[PDB]
C-alpha cells in the first residue's frame, strides 16, 4: 500500500544499501503477481497447475528488477559525493531496464527498454525534488 | 442561487436585457442560414437557390431561441460576481490592503548577458 | 407492432427520468430496472441468431451491475438510515457503489460489454439508444460525487483512453469503430468529475450531438469501410465532404467544435495544481485520432469505385433532424462564450 | 451480530466465476435468482428490529422486480435453445 | 442531473419514506427516534462540508444507538471482568 | 403497399384487396417456346399486368419518361456482341449476368409493390430463379470462369430472403430441342450455330434444378409439346383458375400470411419493396477485385459527368 | 545512411510499437464469455487489497 | 486589421456566384486589389508603439511580414492553373475557396494580440494545408506523408496549452502582450527547465532543428498541382516566428540550456546542406535548401542582443520570395517533361533563351550579391555570433563555401547539349511562364534601395 513508500521514501534516502533493495524488490515483485493473473484469465487455460501461463518468466522477471532497482542507487549514492541526484538515480534505469533486456534477446528491445526506463527513472525523484503530486485537489 | 428549477428566474428584471443588433445574434442564424443551405444540398435538390420557404423558418427558429437562450446566460455571470463582491465585503481578514511602492524599493536579479 | 412500438420506445426514457427526479434509493433503484427490461426487444425485430446471442451477452452483464447496486444501498441502510441521494457515509459501500455502476457506462475493466453487444446486431439502425444509457448513470454520479476515494475514479479513467485507444486500429467493422471510442469520451467525463463536476455535462451534450449526427449519416447503406469507399461516385458527392467534417470536428481539432470541450476542461484540470494528468491524457487521444484519418483516407480520395452499378433513382430515407446537426457540431466554437452558463 | 456475518458471508453465492461458468448455463441463471434472499433477508432483517414502520413495504416490492427481471432471463434462454437443443456457454460467435 | 420537479410542484412523489422520523400511520416511533429529530436539526442550513467537522457530536452517538458497538464491549468485558471468578465466590446477586 | 407508420394504423394493406386475387403466377419456359405465344394472351380473364422478361434497359425503363439512354453510360456485354463466347477475353461475359440479375430482380420488387398496392395478379416471364439455368450451360461452354460462379451464388443467398415464392409456376410446352429450328427460321440474326452443349444442357437443368421450387407448397402446371393451341390455353385458364383457390396452396408459403395483421408479413415487405434502392442495396460487388466485375477509379471513372448533367431534370423555385 | 535510418529508426519505432500492442487487445478478446467474468472477478478483489480503495 | 478580413472574406462568394471560364479572372482581378489597402494604414509610425484596435491587433508594428502573405492568392492562381483544367468547375470551385480561408487565418495570425488568440489560430491551419496535400498530388506516397505532416506538428503544440492556460492563472492574464510589463524573472529549477522545454519545442517542429526534419522533405516532394501550396509552406514554415513574440520576454533569462539547441542547429546547417549535393529529385534539391538556412535563425533568436535582430528578421524574408521562385521555377519545367529527375532535363539552354536569366537571378541570391535583402541579412547575423565566441565564424564560413557550390549544380545541369531524344518540350516559356516567374526579383531587388522597411523594433 501507500505505507510501503513510507518506508520506502522516509528511512533510507541513498544510504543502508541491504533494506533499500530490500523494500524495492517488494514493490516490482507484487507487480508480477498482477500480469500473471490477467495472463491466466484474459488468456486461455495453462497447463494443469494454473497460473502456469504460456511462455511463463513472468514472476521470474519481475521481482529480479525491483532486486536491483534499490541496488544500482544505493551503492552510486554514496559512493560518488553523497547526495541522492537525479544524476545519481539515472544510473538505476539502464541497467534495471536490462533485465528485461537480457531475457527475450536483445537488438531490438534491450537498448530499447535501456532509453525508456531512463527516461522514466530520473522523473520519480524529480517530483518530490520540486514537489510534484499527482492526484491532488485545491 | 435560490428559487430552484427555473429556465430564468424572476430577479433578471433588472438586466439590460441584451438587445439586438449583436453579431452572436446576427452569427446566431447566420450558421442556420448556412444549414437551410445544406438542407438543399443534401437531397439533390439540384438548386441551392430552392423553396424559400424551407430556407426560410431556419432563420426564425435559432435567432428567437438564441434570444431567449441568452438571456440566462448574462444572469449567470450577473449572479456569480453578485456573491463574489459580498464575500469580499465581508472577512476583511481573507483580503489585506497591500503597500504601494515605487522602484526605489526593489533591487531585482541583476542578470544581464 | 407499429404502436407497441412506440409504448416499449416512450418507457425507455420514462425509465431514466425516475433516475433523475428521486429523493430516494428505492425509486433509483427501479428507474433503471426496467431500462434493462425494455431494451430487450428493441435487440430482437429481425430475429437473427446473432442477435438473440448478443442480447444475452448484454443480458446478465447489465442484471449484476444492477444487482451490486441494491448492496450498495442496504450497506448504508444500516448506517444512519437516510435514503437521500447524498455521500454514503461508508468507504465500504461508495467502493462497491462506484465499480458496480462502472459497468453501465462501462469503463476500461468492464470490458467487452462494449463492442460485443454493438458488433453485428442487424439492427445497426439504430442503437442510438445507447445514448440514454450512458446518460443515466451520470445522473447519479451527481450527487454522489462529494463521497468517493478519488484514486479508483482516476484509475478507471486513466485506463480508459489508454485501452479504448488502442482497441480499435486493429478494427474494419465501422459499428466496433464507433463503439470504441465511446469508452475514450467516457474517459475525458469522469477523468474531471471530482473537480467542479459542472464542465462535465458539458462533454456530455457534444458527446450526444457529435455521436447521434454519425449513425445518420451512416444509414444510406453503410456497414464496413470498403462499402465506405463505394458511395463517393455512386450515392452523393456531397456525403463524402460531410463524413469528412464531422470525424475531424469529432477528433478535437481547433478549427472546428470538438475542440470546444478539451480546451475548457484543461482550464479546470490544471487551475488545480495537477499537470501531469492532462499531459498524459491530452497525448493519448492523440492516437485516437489515428481512427479518423485512416478512415477519411478511404472516402475523400477515390479509392477504387469498382463492380459498376448505377443507382439511377433517388434516396428517400428518413434523415430526421439531419440538417441542424453539423451546423452546430461544427460551427460553434466561436458562439459558446458561455454555454458553460446556460448549463451551469 | 454474528446472524449478520451469517449471512453476509451467503452473499458470495454471486461468485463471479460461478456467475456465468461453466456451461448449463440454467447452472448460473439459478444463482442470479438465488443471489436473492440474501438481499431479502438481509434488509428484512434491519428493518423489523429497528421500528422503521413504513420501509417494510420495500422488501416485499424486492421480490416484484427480480421475479419479473429473471423471468425476462429465462425467456431469453429457451431462445438459445430453441435454436440449439443446448444452451452450453461456450457458444461463441459474436467476437470482441 | 437533478432537475427536481417535485420541489417546484408540490406533489410528494415519494419522501416521505425517507428517513427514520417522519410520519408513523399509527404514531409508533423507532428505537433511536430521538437521535434522527435532534441530528436534522443540527445541520439544517449549514452546508454539509462543514457539518463534517463542527456538529459530530449528534451523528456519533446516533450511529452508536443504532449498532450499540461500545455498549456490547463494555458489556462483553464483564464477561471477563468475573467468570474466570466462578470458583473464587461473589456468586452477585444470589437469586432472585 | 404501407406509406410509413402513420397511414398504416388507419387503413392497413395485407388484406382488404388481396380477396383471394394475389395469384401470383410466373413462367419457366425455354427459348422461342414460352415468350408472348401463351404468357402475354392471358392478361384478360383474369387481370394480370403482364411484365417484360429482360434486357439491358429496364433502369432506363424507369425513372421517367423514359427514354433508353445508350449502351456507353450502361455499360453492359451487349446482346448480340456475347454471342461470340469469347472464352479467352479482357472481357468480360460475366459482366452481363450482373446487370442481368439486377435488372431481373427489379421487376420481381415492382412485382410485390404492385400487388399490395392494388390487388392484381402478375405474370412474369422469368423470374429471380430462371439466372441459374443460363449457368449450367455458361459453365460447360468455356467461356465463363469460376470465382465469378460463386460470386452470384453468394448473392443468392444474401439478396433473396423476404420473396414469397410465384404460385401456379408454369414450365411451357417446351420441344425436343427442335429449338435448333425455331432460332433459325424465326430469324435471329446473332443467335447462331452454337450446338447442342447450350441448346441440351440448359433443358437438362430445368429438370433437375428448378425441382425443389416444384417440389414446394405451390402447385404447378406443367405442359410439354408443340403449344398450347386452344389445348392448353383454356386448360391453363379454367382449370389454374380453380387451382387460384381450390388447388391452390399446401403450406401456403405466400400468402401475406398470419402475419397479416399488421406484423411481419403485412408491412415488412411491403414497406422494404418500396423504394426500390434499398432493394439492390446488397447488390454492392466484390472484396476488391473479382477481375471481370471492375470499373477503374477514374477512367471510366470519368463516364460519370457525362451522365450527371444537372443530376435531377426539373424542380424549380418557391415549392 | 544516417538521414533515412537513425532519425527514421526511433521514431517510426513508434508506429511499429503501438501496433504491436493494439493486437494483444482483440485477438485475447476472443469470445469467451466464460472468460470475461473470471477476469471480472480478480479486478473486484485487487480492489480490495491493492490500495486506498478501502480507506 | 480594421477590416482586411471583410474584404478577403468576400472574396469568397464571388468565385462560386461566378459564369464559367471567368471564374479565374475573376478572382484574381479583385484580389490585387487589396495590395493597395494591405499598404494603406499599415506603415505608420512608429515609436513605442502602434496598438491598433482591440483584443484583434496589435498592428504587426515591429515586423511587417504581413504584406507578403498578401500576394500570393493572386500569385498562386496564375500559377496553379498549368495541370489543374482537367477537373470539374465544382473541384475547381473548391480549391480556390479553401486557399482564401487559409489566408484569412493567417491575418488574424502574425498580429493577434495575444497569445491564447496566436495558438488557436496557429493550429487554425493544417486542416486546409492536409487537404491540398492528399488530395491533389501525384502517385502515391501522398498519404503517409499528409501523416508526417502531422503527429509533428500537433503532438508538439499540445504542451503549448498545458504552458500558456498555466500562464493565465499565474501572473494575471496573458491577454495582452502590453500587460507584460510586470514579469517575474524565471530562475534555475527543476520546473522551470519544462516551461521553457514545452513552451519553445512546438516551435522547433515547424522551423525544424537538424533533428526531427523527418516531414520537411515529405510533404514538399510530394506536393500539388504547380507549387500551389509549397508556396503557401514556406510561409507557413516561417510563420511559426512566435518565437519573436514570447522568448524576448516570458522567461527571459534562460540562455543556461541553449546549448543543446545551439550545438544541434549550428553543426547541423554546416551538414544538411552538405546531404544534399547528391541529390536526383530536382524538388527534392530546393527542400534541403530551405533546411539549412532557415535554421540560421534558430542560432539568431536563441542568441538575443539586437545587430542580429537586424538580420533575423530581414532572413525570414529573405528566402520567402526566394526559394518561392526557386518552386516556381521547378512547378515550370515539368510540365514539358514529365519527370522530376534532374538528369534527365539536359540538352536545355539553347530552347528556351528567356528564361536563362531566370535561373541565375534566382541563384545569384544564394551567393547573394551584397546588395540585395540577402547579405544585408547574413552579415548581421555574422557580426552577431562573432560576439558570442569567435569560433563561430569557421563554421558558418565554411556554410558559405558550400552553398556557393550547391546552387551552381543545379543551374550548370542545364549548361550541356545535343539533348538525344524530346521531340515534345516546345513550348517556348509562354506569357504566364514569365509573369509568375517575375514580381518575384521585381520586389527582391527593389526594397533594397531603402530597407528600413524590414527591420525589427530593433
Ligand atoms: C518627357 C517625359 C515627361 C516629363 C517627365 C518628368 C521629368 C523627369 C522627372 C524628374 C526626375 C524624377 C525621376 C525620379 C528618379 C530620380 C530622382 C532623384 O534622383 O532624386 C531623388 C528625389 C528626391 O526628392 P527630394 O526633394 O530631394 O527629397 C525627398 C525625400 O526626402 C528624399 O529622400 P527619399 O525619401 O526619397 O529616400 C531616397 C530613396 C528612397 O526611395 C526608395 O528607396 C523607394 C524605392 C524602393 C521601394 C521599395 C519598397 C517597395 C515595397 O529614393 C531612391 O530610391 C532614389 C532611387 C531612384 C528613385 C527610385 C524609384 C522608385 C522605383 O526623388 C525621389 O526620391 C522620388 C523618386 C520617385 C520615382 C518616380 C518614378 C520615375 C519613373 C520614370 C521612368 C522613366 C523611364 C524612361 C525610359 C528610359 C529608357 C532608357
Ligand atoms: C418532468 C421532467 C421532464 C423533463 C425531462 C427531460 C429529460 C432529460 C433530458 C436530458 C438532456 C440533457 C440536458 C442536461 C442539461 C440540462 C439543460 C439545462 O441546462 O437547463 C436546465 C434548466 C436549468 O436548471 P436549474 O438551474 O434550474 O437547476 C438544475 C441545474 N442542473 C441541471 C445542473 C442540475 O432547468 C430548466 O428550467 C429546464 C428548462
Ligand atoms: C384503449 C385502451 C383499452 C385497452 C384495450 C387493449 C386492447 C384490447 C383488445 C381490443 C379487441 C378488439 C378486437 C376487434 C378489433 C377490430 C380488428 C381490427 O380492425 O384491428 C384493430 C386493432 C385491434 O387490435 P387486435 O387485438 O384486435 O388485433 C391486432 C393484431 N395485432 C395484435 C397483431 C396487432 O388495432 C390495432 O391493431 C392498433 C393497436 C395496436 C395493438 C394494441 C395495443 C395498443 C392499443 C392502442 C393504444
Ligand atoms: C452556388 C452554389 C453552388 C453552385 C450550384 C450548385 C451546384 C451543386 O449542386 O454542387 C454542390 C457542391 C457540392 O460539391 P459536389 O457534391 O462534389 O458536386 C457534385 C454536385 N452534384 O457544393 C455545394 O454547393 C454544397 C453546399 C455547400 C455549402 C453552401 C456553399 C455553396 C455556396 C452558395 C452559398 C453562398 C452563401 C454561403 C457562404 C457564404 C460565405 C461567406
Ligand atoms: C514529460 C512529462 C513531465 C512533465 C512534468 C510536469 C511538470 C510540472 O510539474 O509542471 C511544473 C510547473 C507547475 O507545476 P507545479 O510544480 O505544481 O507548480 C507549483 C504550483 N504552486 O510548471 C508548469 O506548468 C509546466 C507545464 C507545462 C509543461 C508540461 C509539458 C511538459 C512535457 C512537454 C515536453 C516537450 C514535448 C515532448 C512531448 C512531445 C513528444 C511526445
Amino acid at each position: 500500500a501507500k505505507t510501503v513508500l513510507r518506508q520506502y521514501w522516509d528511512i533510507p534516502e541513498g544510504t543502508e544499501c541491504h533494506r533499500k533493495t530490500y523494500a524495492t524488490t517488494s514493490i516490482g515483485g507484487a507487480a508480477g503477481l498482477v500480469v500473471s493473473a490477467y495472463s491466466v484469465a484474459l488468456k486461455t487455460p495453462t497447463s494443469f497447475l494454473e497460473g502456469v501461463a504460456r511462455t511463463g518468466r513472468y514472476t521470474f522477471t519481475a521481482a529480479a528488477i525491483g532486486a536491483i532497482f534499490g541496488l544500482t542507487s544505493c551503492i552510486s549514492a554514496q559512493v560518488r559525493e553523497k547526495p541522492d541526484d537525479p544524476l545519481n538515480y539515472l544510473i538505476g534505469g539502464c541497467a534495471g531496464g536490462l533485465i528485461l533486456g537480457a531475457r527475450t534477446r536483445s537488438y531490438g528491445i534491450g537498448a530499447a527498454a535501456c532509453a525508456y526506463m531512463g527516461l522514466t527513472a530520473a522523473l520519480v525523484k524529480m517530483g518530490q525534488l520540486e514537489g510534484w503530486q499527482v492526484f491532488a485537489e485545491p | 442561487g435560490r428559487a430552484t428549477f427555473q429556465f430564468l428566474p424572476d430577479e433578471a428584471r433588472s438586466l439590460p436585457p441584451p438587445k439586438l443588433t449583436d453579431p452572436r445574434l446576427a452569427f446566431v442564424g447566420f450558421l442556420g442560414y448556412c444549414s437551410g443551405l445544406i438542407d438543399n444540398a443534401i437531397r439533390r435538390r439540384p438548386v441551392l437557390l430552392a423553396g424559400l420557404h424551407r430556407q426560410l423558418l431556419y432563420i426564425t427558429s435559432f435567432v428567437f431561441v438564441g434570444y431567449y437562450l441568452l438571456k440566462r446566460q448574462d444572469y449567470m455571470y450577473a449572479v456569480r460576481d453578485h456573491d463574489m463582491f459580498s464575500y469580499i465585503k465581508s472577512h476583511p481578514e481573507d483580503f489585506p490592503e497591500k503597500d504601494k511602492k515605487t522602484y526605489g524599493e526593489v533591487f531585482e536579479e541583476f542578470h544581464p548577458v | 407492432n407499429p404502436i407497441i412500438f412506440i409504448i416499449i420506445l416512450l418507457t425507455i426514457m420514462l425509465g431514466t427520468i425516475i433516475v433523475m427526479i428521486s429523493s430516494h434509493w428505492l425509486l433509483v433503484w427501479i428507474g433503471f430496472e426496467m431500462n434493462m427490461l425494455a431494451i430487450i426487444p428493441i435487440m430482437m425485430k429481425n430475429h437473427n441468431p446473432r442477435a438473440t446471442e448478443a442480447s444475452t451477452k448484454y443480458f446478465l452483464t447489465q442484471s449484476t451491475a444492477s444487482m451490486l447496486l441494491m448492496m450498495a444501498v442496504i450497506i448504508n441502510l444500516m448506517f444512519s438510515g437516510q435514503w437521500t441521494v447524498m455521500k454514503l457515509f461508508n468507504p465500504m459501500a461508495s467502493m462497491l457503489m462506484t465499480m458496480a455502476l462502472a459497468m453501465k457506462l462501462g469503463m476500461a475493466p468492464f470490458h467487452f460489454w462494449v463492442p460485443e453487444v454493438t458488433q453485428g446486431i442487424p439492427l445497426s439502425s439504430g442503437l442510438i439508444l445507447l445514448t440514454w444509457q450512458k446518460l443515466a448513470p451520470m445522473s447519479v454520479l451527481y450527487q454522489i460525487f462529494p463521497s468517493i476515494n478519488l484514486n479508483l475514479i482516476l484509475t478507471l479513467s486513466v485506463l480508459s483512453i489508454l485501452i479504448g485507444g488502442w482497441g480499435g486500429l486493429n478494427q474494419t467493422q465501422l459499428r466496433k469503430i464507433m463503439a470504441y471510442s465511446s469508452i475514450a469520451h467516457m474517459g475525458w467525463m469522469t477523468a474531471v468529475l471530482p473537480y467542479n463536476p459542472t464542465m462535465t455535462l458539458l462533454n456530455l451534450i457534444i458527446y450526444i450531438i457529435m455521436t447521434s449526427t454519425m449513425f445518420t449519416m451512416f444509414m444510406a447503406n453503410s456497414t464496413t469501410t470498403t462499402l465506405s469507399l463505394s458511395h463517393t461516385w455512386n450515392k452523393t458527392p456531397i456525403m463524402t465532404v460531410l463524413i469528412l467534417a464531422t470525424l475531424l470536428s469529432m477528433g478535437g481539432l481547433p478549427p472546428l467544435s470538438g475542440f470546444m470541450p478539451k480546451w475548457m476542461i484543461i482550464q479546470e484540470m490544471t487551475k488545480n495544481n495537477s499537470i501531469i494528468l492532462p499531459t498524459f491524457m491530452a497525448i493519448t487521444a492523440l492516437l485516437n485520432l489515428y481512427f479518423y484519418m485512416r478512415l477519411t483516407y478511404s472516402t475523400t480520395l477515390t479509392m477504387f469505385p469498382s463492380t459498376n452499378n448505377m443507382k439511377m433513382k433517388w434516396q428517400f430515407p428518413l434523415m430526421k433532424k439531419m440538417t441542424f446537426l453539423p451546423t452546430m457540431v461544427v460551427l460553434s466554437t466561436m458562439m459558446l462564450p458561455l454555454t458553460p452558463m446556460l448549463s451551469v | 451480530s454474528m446472524v449478520y456475518m451469517n449471512i453476509m458471508m451467503a452473499f458470495t453465492v454471486s461468485l463471479v466465476g460461478l456467475l456465468m461458468y461453466r456451461s448449463h448455463l440454467m447452472s448460473s441463471l439459478l444463482c442470479l435468482e438465488g443471489m436473492m434472499l440474501s438481499l431479502f433477508v438481509m434488509a428484512a432483517l434491519t428493518i423489523l428490529n429497528s421500528h422503521f414502520t413504513l420501509a417494510s413495504m420495500m422488501p416485499i416490492i424486492l421480490l416484484v422486480f427480480a421475479a419479473c427481471e429473471a423471468a425476462l432471463g429465462l425467456s431469453l434462454l429457451v431462445m438459445v435453445s430453441n435454436t440449439y437443443g443446448t444452451d452450453y456457454v461456450q457458444n461463441l460467435n459474436l467476437l470482441q | 442531473p437533478f432537475f427536481d420537479v417535485q420541489k417546484r410542484l408540490g406533489v410528494d412523489l415519494d419522501r416521505w419514506m425517507t428517513i427514520q422520523s417522519a410520519e408513523q400511520p399509527h404514531k409508533i416511533p423507532s428505537r433511536c427516534h430521538a437521535f434522527e429529530k435532534e441530528w436534522i436539526e443540527c445541520a439544517h442550513g449549514i452546508g454539509s462540508i462543514r457539518a463534517e467537522k463542527e456538529c459530530k457530536i449528534e451523528f456519533e452517538d446516533f450511529r452508536e444507538c443504532l449498532l450499540r458497538q461500545k455498549t456490547m464491549k463494555r458489556l462483553h468485558a464483564i464477561r471477563r471482568q468475573r467468570e474466570k471468578l466462578i470458583k473464587e465466590g461473589k456468586y452477585t446477586p444470589p437469586p432472585h | 403497399l404501407q406509406y410509413g407508420p402513420l397511414a398504416y394504423i388507419l387503413g392497413e394493406k395485407a388484406t382488404k384487396k388481396m380477396t383471394e386475387k394475389s395469384k401470383l403466377i410466373t413462367v419457366d419456359g425455354n427459348i422461342c417456346s414460352g415468350k408472348s405465344k401463351l404468357a402475354k394472351e392471358i392478361a384478360e380473364k383474369l387481370g394480370l399486368k403482364h411484365f417484360p422478361e429482360a434486357g439491358i434497359h429496364y433502369v432506363d425503363s424507369t425513372t421517367g419518361d423514359g427514354k433508353p439512354l445508350p449502351v456507353q453510360f450502361s455499360g453492359n456485354c451487349s446482346l448480340e456482341k456475347f454471342y461470340d463466347d469469347p472464352k479467352s477475353n479482357d472481357g468480360n461475359s460475366y459482366r452481363l449476368q450482373a446487370w442481368l440479375y439486377a435488372s431481373r430482380l427489379l421487376q420481381y420488387a415492382d412485382a410485390l409493390e404492385h400487388l399490395l398496392s392494388t390487388g392484381q395478379g402478375v405474370v412474369l416471364e422469368r423470374s429471380i430463379y430462371s439466372d441459374f439455368v443460363f449457368l449450367e450451360a455458361m459453365y460447360r461452354q468455356g467461356f465463363i470462369r469460376k470465382q465469378c460462379v460463386d460470386h452470384y451464388n453468394q448473392v443468392k443467398k444474401v439478396t433473396i430472403c423476404e420473396y414469397l415464392p410465384p404460385h401456379v409456376v408454369v414450365y411451357v410446352d417446351v420441344p425436343v430441342p427442335e429449338v435448333q429450328s425455331r432460332i433459325q427460321k424465326k430469324g435471329n440474326p446473332h443467335e447462331m450455330k452454337i450446338t447442342s452443349a447450350y441448346l441440351q444442357d440448359i433443358e437438362n437443368a430445368y429438370k433437375g434444378t428448378f425441382l425443389p421450387e416444384m417440389s414446394e407448397k405451390c402447385e404447378v402446371l406443367q405442359y410439354s409439346a408443340w403449344e398450347a393451341q386452344d389445348a392448353e390455353k383454356v386448360v391453363e385458364d379454367i382449370e389454374y383458375l380453380k387451382y387460384d383457390k381450390g388447388p391452390w396452396l399446401d403450406q401456403n408459403d405466400r400468402n401475406l400470411h398470419k402475419l397479416r395483421m399488421l406484423v411481419q408479413d403485412k408491412l415488412e415487405v411491403l414497406n422494404y419493396t418500396s423504394i426500390p434502392v434499398f432493394l439492390p442495396e446488397v447488390t454492392v460487388g466484390a472484396h476488391q477485385s473479382d477481375q471481370v466485375f471492375q470499373e477503374f477509379t477514374e477512367l471510366p471513372g470519368r463516364k460519370y459527368r457525362a451522365g450527371y448533367n444537372e443530376d435531377v431534370g426539373d424542380k424549380w423555385i418557391w415549392l | 545512411l544516417l538521414d533515412l535510418i537513425w532519425l527514421e529508426a526511433i521514431l517510426p519505432k513508434t508506429i511499429s510499437l503501438a501496433q504491436m500492442k493494439a493486437s494483444t487487445l482483440v485477438t485475447n478478446q476472443k469470445g469467451l464469455i466464460k472468460l470475461y467474468f473470471l477476469s471480472f472477478l480478480i479486478t473486484i478483489l485487487i480492489s480490495m487489497i491493492l490500495f486506498n480503495f478501502h480507506e | 486589421m480594421l477590416k482586411y478580413i471583410i474584404p478577403t472574406i468576400m472574396l469568397m462568394p464571388l468565385t462560386w456566384l461566378s459564369k464559367n471560364n471567368m471564374i479565374w479572372v475573376n478572382s484574381t482581378a479583385h484580389s490585387l486589389l487589396i495590395s493597395f489597402t494591405s499598404l494603406l494604414l499599415m506603415n505608420q509610425f512608429g515609436d513605442n508603439s502602434l496598438n491598433f484596435s482591440l483584443l484583434f491587433f496589435s498592428d504587426s508594428l515591429s515586423t511587417p511580414l504581413l504584406i507578403l502573405t498578401m500576394w500570393l492568392l493572386p500569385l498562386m492562381l496564375m500559377a496553379s492553373q498549368h495541370h489543374l483544367s482537367k477537373e470539374n468547375l465544382t473541384r475547381k470551385k473548391l480549391f480556390i475557396t479553401m486557399l482564401i480561408s487559409l489566408q484569412l487565418f493567417l491575418i488574424m495570425t502574425f498580429t493577434a494580440m495575444e497569445l491564447i488568440l496566436f495558438y488557436i489560430l496557429f493550429e487554425a491551419t493544417l486542416v486546409p494545408t492536409l487537404i491540398i496535400i492528399t488530395r491533389w498530388g501525384n502517385q502515391t506516397e501522398r498519404l503517409n506523408a499528409g501523416l508526417y505532416f502531422l503527429f509533428y506538428t500537433l503532438a508538439g503544440s499540445l504542451p503549448l496549452l498545458v504552458a500558456l492556460i498555466y500562464i493565465q492563472n499565474t501572473v494575471g492574464s496573458l491577454n495582452f502582450l502590453m500587460l507584460q510589463y510586470w514579469v517575474q524573472p524565471v530562475h534555475n529549477s527543476w520546473s522551470n527547465v519544462f516551461m521553457w522545454l514545452a513552451c519553445m519545442m512546438a516551435f522547433m517542429v515547424k522551423m525544424p532543428l537538424y533533428g526531427l526534419h523527418l516531414w520537411l522533405p515529405k510533404a514538399h516532394v510530394e506536393a500539388p498541382i504547380a507549387g500551389s501550396m509549397v508556396l503557401a509552406a514556406v510561409l507557413l514554415k516561417l510563420g511559426g516566428y512566435g518565437m519573436l513574440r514570447i522568448t524576448l520576454i516570458l522567461n527571459p533569462m534562460t540562455d543556461f540550456m541553449a546549448y543543446p539547441f545551439i550545438m544541434l542547429s549550428l553543426w547541423g546547417m554546416i551538414m544538411t546542406s552538405s546531404i544534399c549535393l547528391r541529390q536526383t529529385d530536382l524538388k527534392s534539391l530546393i527542400a534541403y535548401s530551405s533546411v539549412s538556412h532557415m535554421a540560421l535563425v534558430i542560432v539568431a533568436i536563441l542568441i538575443q542582443t539586437p545587430w542580429s535582430y537586424m538580420g533575423a528578421t530581414a532572413l525570414m524574408i529573405a528566402h520567402g520570395l526566394t526559394s518561392s521562385m526557386l518552386f516556381c521555377l521547378a512547378n515550370s519545367n515539368y510540365e514539358r517533361i514529365h519527370s522530376r529527375t534532374m538528369i534527365l532535363a539536359r540538352g536545355l539552354q539553347t530552347l528556351l533563351p528567356l528564361m536563362a536569366t531566370w535561373w541565375l537571378l534566382a541563384s545569384l541570391t544564394n551567393l547573394a550579391l551584397p546588395p540585395t535583402i540577402n547579405l544585408i541579412g547574413e552579415l548581421f547575423v555574422v557580426m552577431s555570433t562573432f560576439s558570442w565566441s569567435n569560433i563561430t565564424i569557421i563554421l558558418m564560413g565554411v556554410n558559405m563555401v558550400i552553398t556557393a557550390l550547391y546552387s551552381l549544380y543545379m543551374l550548370i545541369m542545364t549548361q550541356r547539349g545535343k539533348y538525344t531524344y524530346h521531340i515534345n518540350n516546345i513550348s517556348p516559356s509562354f506569357t504566364r511562364e514569365n509573369a509568375l516567374m517575375s514580381l518575384h526579383i521585381l520586389p527582391l531587388l527593389l526594397l533594397t534601395l531603402n530597407p528600413k522597411i524590414i527591420l525589427g523594433p530593433l
